[PDB]
């Protein structure tokens, strides 16, 4: 069965707010799998949502970042007038510094071809012809990634932190966002496991599917 | 029969705030079946099954009237006006937690009037050491947790309802509409059980009030409200840490630090040794952003996680320092916390050394003496655990070093000192104290100690350890060995 | 043919308070984050260096549709339905709407000061016999370097020419939100690490590192130049200028190291010279 | 077009004790902080040379709206609306009293000292032999000189003219707030490197170093004369005088470094009567 793609993953800073966490920027320790969705159908310039459903996600977390919180006056759409000063609110909002990662990605389950893995791998190996637009950045905008790459199991030949999906777990990242309310944004109940392994355990596999 | 209402803790979709709502309703049940153990009793006939992880929820006939009851047995209102909780053990809380807990409840959840409407401002003159401190307080008489039944269920069929339902801020804290304009769609939703979760949370999390060290609390009232919301790992665990912090006295509320409430709320914790302690819980900090602020905003999350050690640590801390000086004056309860407790509190956290810059705060910051004193009064408690810390070792001998030494000059004067006249030994302390303050130099100061250590005549610390303490008075910068010395005239006890 | 245009420039050294968060009722908390080791830096919002580029844009023609009222210091937005076509701001950091949204083609990190910070403030007791509330105040001040991150996709431009106007934004930036007043930090550059290439992933995010508490020297991180030389992020794309092209050349061995076939000169504006003429050859301008 | 003037400033050599922070017990402690090579510094704020040049613009008859009684010791406010277009106080330094702000035209940064601070300290006592508790008292002091660094925006003046009182009082300098009583620092300039440009972006922030650690010498920094040889800031619009020049014409090879064609003046008035007519013809005046 084809070796799963993995990437090696470092970005300066990011933050992964919490959909019920809109009054404050408070974010998970870890990157939910719809994020790293996203970020991955960026990479391939796949505008689509629902093209790469199926796809299989796993992330190694490789050294645990610090959390920092930092001031911003966040613009709202409160009033009709753009200049009103009730649209500018200050809040606070978390980063999370130094995150270095690794992902596998697992599309054996896509029923449409060709597949997330193939797409992303034709994309590494040949840079000027896959066509996109935008920057690439995990969660907001303005975050670029320092480096992504490929990457083996060896990559760091050290010891990994990986989310592990259990019933009993403390971090609910949440595999499909819903943006517009949270109807059909669908969670699940994660840990962080401190394993010697360069291969992820079954359980760490996050399968990404639409809402219904 | 079958489950109308289905909830356990195991549920993947289920976020913390909705397991203590859960412990929530735990909770409110046993009480109400402590209250009403006739299953009749509850208009409608609801059946509970309580489980360790599990509720589980039967009833007759239609839905609405069972929540109606159960919402209205749920939440209510004395006749004071303070709020009543019949999850917490109203009987043995005093009125001054009532107030406590309803004033926290208002200020957090219920920061909004569109959801209560308030009674009139009951004033009560409590008696403390012949004080009758007028505790102000305004009453209320309705607010949106008795009503949210009529939400919770359809109009027309009087029935849970089918679908996802718009929840509100006061429900799940931090639930804003970030978009006024976008009200009717961007709004969170959530199925009915997971609401009536959200409706029973306010009853597990305490309220603590923070004091700014830098704000004198005398010009400045607490008005900052700390939310602790702990995690979750089993219903009758959380029941009874709960119930015991019921226990506390206001007095200990009033904290200087995140991580001083935490700890606060873990303090009561039984510490069992075979079995590997671990909590964890969230502090929500609600303040005003400026003065004229109608409502708290949501200012600071931060996660706590406490081990056996760095728990019998703060144990241990907590023994030695003192407690809270609680000022009362015209109706003015102030409450003195010792910044050092939660200085070594928040290291703890931190996982970093305890001693991270006591001298700093209690000195060099604290001209006042503020915690100066409390260091005075808890030089020792310092002292022991710096004399956990491996690392002071060097300094400890140093100590020692120096206190052999100001021996030998106070030997020399008591030579010195004549018959009869009483000996300026306190003079010459503080004389010592203003020869070492007025060292402005590496190589003044090092002069000083230098010419000192050899007044004092011979030192047997100094033989047996020549080497090390040569090394460090040559490394270490002088600002750090005047500190040193100075504890070491502090601690001197012959 | 997809072309971006990644950068990592670190300014000057000076005295800045630039940013702040909320006070404490005393003191004016300049903000903080961890960073490499867990010292605690002093950051510098990117919505921050975003409003400066786009007060830059505003400043010299290049019309904006999001004007700043420097007398009211509001926002005043000239059209409602945005038009990157025309405007240049719609254009480059894009806009957000309830057509529908169109995604900034610039996207910078948050500046970071090159050396931790230590505590730092400054009193400021105003000056008179009457002393009421509102005097000594304090504003915590550092002392570094400040070193940020930004990335454009030349491509997703509605005007392929708007490159240019950023690029001279960015060698002259105007000011980043702070207190002028009391702390006038330039914000020029003073080292750039520029690469334009048609690859996604850029490997020179921050690559200005020198720790060693208080000082100014600010090396090349060692990272950057192990991965310079393992064969990756191609030296041919890279383009280096600034005051740390001095100690490249006073490396020993920079003769015969990969580094050396970069695009590397001291004057900044030879740099960007060479680089506009590079980006207009490949764009057709 | 948009000018702006920059400039870093070197005063004389004496003792100084002009920045008393929060005193502790008997010591009154000068502010210090870290500065180059991790050496402290001893600091004198901003906003005593933003009160001093508001004390000059008030002596020298201009309208200002701050009124500062000297006999009382307090600040009087002439109106309490604040009109920038007829008060230069208003129109330079801004203001916020809580339209309603300004922005200001007049940025400036700390006065470092050029030397670090070794810890000299100075003890004074009360005469007589009737002796109480404020009988003997230390007082911190510390023998440098001082450099500021200060950025103004022409265009962002509301009278373009405002510009020459301004030069005139930075070059002519009442006291900095201090104690004149037992340390009467004169904080006159006497080396200036002003640069008067198009462009924002500034090369001459804290351009001076010190020769030796314990010394008054006060040479031209190598940094800033390298990036005058490698080719940015231009020479024509570089303005350095004072007593630097002196040092500057003895090196080397200076008839031959573009140091040599850039404004020079050994006399200081001469070179600020140069800019001032530069400035004049380049605005208007």
């Amino acid at each position: 069965m084809i070796a799963p793609l993995i990437l090696y993953l470092d970005v300066p800073f990011t933050t992964f707010r919490e959909s019920h966490a809109r009054e404050m920027g408070k974010t998970y320790p870890v990157p939910p799998p719809a994020t790293v969705y996203g970020m991955l159908l960026s990479l391939v310039g796949e505008t689509n949502v629902y093209r790469h459903c199926g796809v299989e996600l796993a992330i190694a977390m490789l050294s645990s970042p610090k959390k920092s919180r930092i001031l911003r006056q966040m613009r709202r759409f409160k009033n009709a007038d753009f200049s009103h000063p009730e649209n500018v609110i200050p809040c606070y909002q978390e980063i999370l510094s130094n995150l270095k990662c690794l992902i596998w990605v697992r599309s054996d389950e896509e029923k449409i071809q060709p597949s997330l893995r193939e797409r992303i791998q034709l994309a590494f190996d040949h840079p000027e012809l896959v066509r996109r637009f935008g920057c690439l950045f995990l969660g907001e905008s303005d975050q670029l990634i320092k480096t992504i790459k490929l990457a083996r199991e060896d990559y760091l030949e050290g010891v990994r932190q990986w989310a592990i999906r259990d019933n009993r777990g403390r971090l609910t990242l949440p595999y499909w966002v819903d943006h517009v309310g949270s109807r059909n944004t669908r969670f699940l109940r994660y840990r962080i496991e401190e394993m010697d392994r360069l291969s992820p355990p079954d359980l760490a596999w996050t399968m990404v599917q639409s809402p219904i | 029969t079958q489950p109308k209402i289905s909830l356990s803790l195991h549920a993947a979709d289920t976020t913390i705030m909705h397991r203590v709502g859960m412990t929530g309703l735990y909770m409110t049940l046993k009480r109400l079946e402590k209250q009403y153990p006739l299953s009749r009793q509850r208009g409608g006939h609801i059946s509970w099954f309580l489980t360790a992880d599990t509720i589980e929820l039967f009833w007759e006939g239609s839905d609405f009237i069972a929540l109606s009851w159960l919402i209205n047995e749920s939440f209510q209102l004395d006749d004071t006006g303070l709020i009543h909780l019949v999850g917490l053990d109203n009987d043995r809380i005093d009125l001054r937690q009532k107030i406590h807990i309803h004033e926290g409840i208002c200020g957090v959840f219920l920061r909004l009037n569109k959801f209560y409407q308030a009674g009139e401002i009951i004033n009560t003159e409590l008696r403390f050491e012949e004080k009758q401190v007028e505790y102000q307080y305004k009453s209320l008489t309705w607010y949106a947790h008795q009503t949210f039944a009529e939400k919770l269920c359809e109009a027309d069929t009087q029935q849970l309802r089918h679908d996802y339902i718009q929840i509100t801020s006061w429900l799940y804290l931090g639930g804003i509409v970030r978009h006024a304009r976008t009200q009717n769609t961007t709004k969170l939703e959530e199925k009915p059980e997971y609401a009536l979760a959200l409706l029973f949370v306010p009853v597990v999390c305490h309220y603590c009030l923070l004091h700014i060290p830098s704000e004198d609390l005398k010009e400045r009232k607490p008005h900052r409200y700390l939310v602790v919301i702990p995690e979750i790992k089993d219903f009758e665990d959380a029941s009874q840490r709960r119930w015991r912090l019921q226990q506390l006295e206001t007095k200990q509320f009033h904290v200087s630090s995140l991580g001083e409430a935490g700890l606060l709320y873990y303090s009561l914790d039984d510490i069992q040794p075979e079995v590997a302690y671990y909590q964890a819980c969230q502090v929500w900090l609600y303040e005003k952003t400026n003065k004229a602020s109608r409502q708290r905003t949501l200012m600071s999350i931060e996660e706590i996680k406490i081990d056996k050690n760095i728990l019998i640590t703060y144990q241990q801390v907590q023994k030695y320092f003192k407690t809270n000086y609680q000022i009362i004056k015209y109706k003015q309860i102030f409450i003195k916390v010792n910044p050092i407790r939660s200085l070594i509190a928040d290291n703890l956290v931190k996982g970093i050394h305890w001693w991270s810059n006591f001298w700093e705060k209690l000195v060099i910051e604290d001209s006042k003496e503020y915690l100066f004193n409390q260091l005075f009064s808890n030089r020792e408690g310092f002292i022991i655990m710096a004399e956990n810390s491996e690392e002071d070792k060097q300094y400890l001998i140093f100590i020692k070093v120096f206190q052999q030494a100001m021996k030998g000059n106070f030997a020399k004067i008591y030579a010195k000192t004549e018959e009869g006249k009483d000996p300026p030994i306190k003079k010459k302390v503080e004389r010592l104290r203003a020869e070492l303050n007025y060292c402005y130099d590496e190589l003044s100061f090092k002069e000083y100690l230098s010419d000192f250590l050899v007044r004092g005549g011979l030192n047997k610390y100094f033989n047996e350890h020549q080497e090390e303490i040569a090394l460090l008075i040559k490394k270490s910068p002088w600002q750090e060995i005047r500190i040193w010395s100075l504890l070491a005239i502090a601690s001197y006890k012959p | 043919p997809n072309y971006y245009l990644y950068g990592t420039v670190l300014t000057r050294y000076g005295l800045a308070s630039l940013n702040h968060d909320i006070r404490r009722g005393n003191k004016t908390i300049l903000q903080k984050g961890y960073w490499n080791n867990g010292k605690i830096h002093s950051f510098v919002g990117s919505s921050a260096i975003r409003w400066a580029l786009r007060f830059y844009l505003q400043k010299q023609g290049y019309l904006v549709n999001r004007v700043w009222d420097e007398e009211e210091h509001i926002n005043r937005l000239t059209s409602e339905d945005f038009d990157p076509e025309k405007f240049y701001d719609d254009d480059i950091f894009g806009f957000a709407l309830l057509p529908n949204q169109r995604m900034g083609a610039l996207g910078m990190n948050m500046a970071v000061s090159l050396t931790p910070y230590d505590g730092a403030v400054k009193l400021g007791a105003k000056s008179g016999r009457e002393k009421d509330s509102t005097s000594l105040h304090f504003t915590e001040y550092h002392a570094t370097r400040y070193q940020y991150y930004f990335g454009i996709d030349a491509t997703h431009l509605k005007d392929f020419s708007r490159i240019l106007p950023m690029i001279d934004g960015i060698m002259n930036l105007p000011k980043v939100g702070g207190s002028s007043n009391i702390f006038n930090y330039p914000f020029c550059p003073d080292s750039l690490v520029f690469q334009w290439t048609n690859h996604f992933a850029s490997y020179i995010s921050y690559c200005f590192e020198y720790c060693d508490p208080k000082s100014k020297e600010a090396k090349l991180s060692q990272e950057f130049i192990d991965e310079v030389e393992c064969g990756q992020i191609d030296p041919s794309k890279l383009w280096i200028g600034g005051t740390i092209v001095k100690d490249l050349q006073q490396l020993d061995n920079f003769e015969s190291s990969p580094l050396n076939k970069a695009h590397i000169y001291r004057n900044r504006n030879e740099m960007i010279e060479a680089l506009k003429t590079v980006i207009k050859r490949d764009l057709g301008l």
